[PDB]
């Protein structure tokens, strides 16, 4: 059986990236060497562990979480990262075991009136735990006097036109999981 | 071990077109991300194109675009690059490499082609005798263009120099006990692969 | 998307250099880095690829750092030795192109008292019945590579005709380089001698040759 990652990264909506939709991999093999060989990803790094040893290993599970967010933004998807998308929206955590894979995404969810449908978190008390998704859409009290001064609305938009560090970039995120249990996804063997 | 052999590099005039190939022996060729990459002369490394393994996708740089044809075979183990339209910019040595993975290291290397692009003359050296711890060599005069092999089956073969002609000339030498003059026999090879030059030269 | 290397970097043997890799127009921690050394006249091998990783059979010297708060990817040697004078490359790849950096030059201070190694040749036998005749000046071997070479005939400076070459790096570091005189079979003959002097490090080294 082989791993359904084409569902993930040929699907026709990604999440928007405080949503970051989450599926797990299991029971399959894949061919990761599909995956790093293609030209069309305009970022692909792995933590943690070497691409080419992927396909020589087993993990008990695959987990691939996928959103998107902005070109220049993309430098966040990354261990120990600070920003709106790291303490807002999506955390890794220091010590990383995983892939992050990126591509520009103008031609499907750039809109010319721009495309609002993207969100983002802009506020947050405090930052997000990694691997932690919050959708908490209650206002932001930025000011001393109780909103029931300085009040705001939690997520703004991208607002997708075709301006690329503004431009829409899809994100997956494969974290490779390792527990005291049989490993159901392994490379060619 | 692993050589990677190149052939076809030489001088052609703007305009015109030159075909370079790169031979794989000790590694399958196939299953990876085939490349040229050349260095003009005190230079340093610039990409100039690459090729998928299956041949699928084809990428080049920009001041290439349209006047490169980068192609492989891999049942001869070997790649290629078609220079058309060529300009001077273009003269470098170009060398092929093949990347471990896409964003990886070259792991391996070929010994490198040089494509000279100018006026004519594709002029042969004149090789002299340079006769004597004593030192004897041989004198490489007016030629063109790159690159020169010296032999002698300690030995220093030194840059050449470009004349104000336009024209290179390079020396050679080696070092041999005072003793040994009278016993045995030393004679420097000269080839000039794009003048169809080659000469053995006694001392 | 493009990347800056310093143009030249020094540091004393036993030390530690940092040599940077600094990205413009893109992030160069979106994709890995390698790096690649170039000794004089020598096709590029890897010293570090995926960013930190080192080969078999490279120095346990190298090491890699990349920084995506400055924008940089570092290469590390540490306890230097004169063997790693050499020119270094960081590349990485952008969606459709392969992209290197400008080079690095690394030095290895404190190497120095290198006298350059003159031979001097007449003109050859051969050359003078073609109604032409060079003499050939070979300098080899001495450090740093900076060198002015003048010639004389009859201890009277020569203004024609001298095409030198600019000094190149050796193998064992030191640097090499060749001068040419060009002269008429009259003008060799007709003169006493030719002489070929070097200075370096304040210091003239002289060979004279004389037609016989």
């Amino acid at each position: 059986n082989l791993c359904p990652f084409g569902e993930v990264f040929n699907a026709t909506r990604f999440a928007s990236v405080y949503a970051w939709n989450r599926k797990r991999i299991s029971n399959c093999v894949a061919d990761y060497s599909v995956l790093y060989n293609s030209a069309s990803f305009s970022t692909f790094k792995c933590y943690g562990v070497s691409p080419t040893k992927l396909n020589d290993l087993c993990f008990t599970n695959v987990y691939a979480d996928s959103f998107v967010i902005r070109g220049d933004e993309v430098r966040q998807i990354a261990p120990g990262q600070t920003g709106n998308i790291a303490d807002y929206n999506y955390k890794l955590p220091d010590d990383f075991t995983g892939c992050v894979i990126a591509w520009n995404s103008n031609n499907l969810d750039s809109k010319v009136g721009g495309n609002y449908n993207y969100l983002y978190r802009l506020f947050r008390k405090s930052n997000l735990k990694p691997f932690e998704r919050d959708i908490s859409t209650e206002i932001y009290q930025a000011g001393s006097t109780p909103c029931n001064f300085n009040c705001y609305f939690p997520l703004q938009s991208y607002g997708f036109q075709p301006t690329v560090g503004y431009q829409p970039y899809r994100v997956v995120v494969l974290s490779f999981e390792l527990l005291h249990a049989p490993a159901t996804v392994c490379g060619p063997k | 071990e692993v050589q990677l052999v190149e052939s076809g590099g030489g001088l052609v005039q703007p305009g015109g077109s030159l075909r370079i190939s790169c031979a794989a022996s000790g590694l399958t060729f196939t299953g990876y991300w085939m490349n040229w990459v050349r260095q003009a002369p005190g230079k340093g490394l610039e990409w100039v194109a690459n090729i998928k393994e299956d041949g699928s996708e084809k990428y080049y740089v920009d001041s290439v675009k349209g006047r490169f044809t980068i192609s492989r075979d891999n049942a001869k183990n070997s790649l290629y690059l078609q220079m058309n339209s060529l300009r001077v910019e273009d003269t470098a040595v170009y060398y092929c490499a093949r990347l471990r993975w896409l964003r990886g290291n070259f792991d391996h290397w070929g010994q490198g082609t040089l494509v000279t692009v100018s006026s004519a003359s594709t002029k042969g050296p004149s090789v002299f005798p340079l006769a004597p711890t004593a030192a004897l060599g041989c004198l490489v005069k007016d030629y063109f263009p790159e690159p020169v092999t010296v032999s002698w089956n300690g030995v220093h073969t030194f840059p050449a120099v470009l004349q104000s002609s336009g024209l290179y000339s390079l020396s050679s030498v080696v070092t041999v006990p005072s003793s040994s003059l009278g016993t045995q026999t030393y004679i420097c090879n000269v080839n000039h692969k794009p003048s169809n030059t080659k000469v053995d030269k006694k001392v | 998307f493009m990347l800056t290397q310093p143009h030249s970097v020094s540091e004393s043997p036993g030390k530690t250099v940092t040599i940077s890799c600094t990205g413009s127009n893109g992030y160069i921690a979106n994709n890995y880095v390698q790096w690649y050394q170039q000794r004089p006249g020598s096709v590029p091998t890897v010293v570090i690829y995926e960013d930190n990783q080192r080969p078999s059979g490279v120095p346990d010297r190298f090491s890699g750092s990349i920084d995506s708060s400055s924008n940089s990817a570092s290469l590390i040697i540490s306890g230097l030795k004169t063997e790693d004078e050499a020119d270094y490359y960081c590349q990485s790849y952008d969606t459709p192109n392969v992209v290197f950096g400008g080079g690095t030059k690394l030095t290895v201070l404190g190497q120095p008292k290198a006298a350059p190694s003159v031979t001097l040749f007449p003109p050859s036998s051969e050359e003078l019945q073609a109604n032409k005749a060079t003499l050939v000046c070979l300098i080899s071997d001495f450090y740093p590579g900076a060198v002015t070479v003048a010639w004389k005939a009859d201890s009277s400076p020569v203004k024609a005709g001298v095409e030198t070459t600019t000094p190149s790096k050796q193998s064992n570091n030191k640097y090499a380089a060749s001068s040419y005189l060009s002269l008429t079979p009259e003008q060799w003959k007709s003169h006493r001698s030719y002489s070929c002097q070097v200075t370096h490090e304040g210091s003239t080294v002289e060979k004279t040759v004389a037609p016989t």
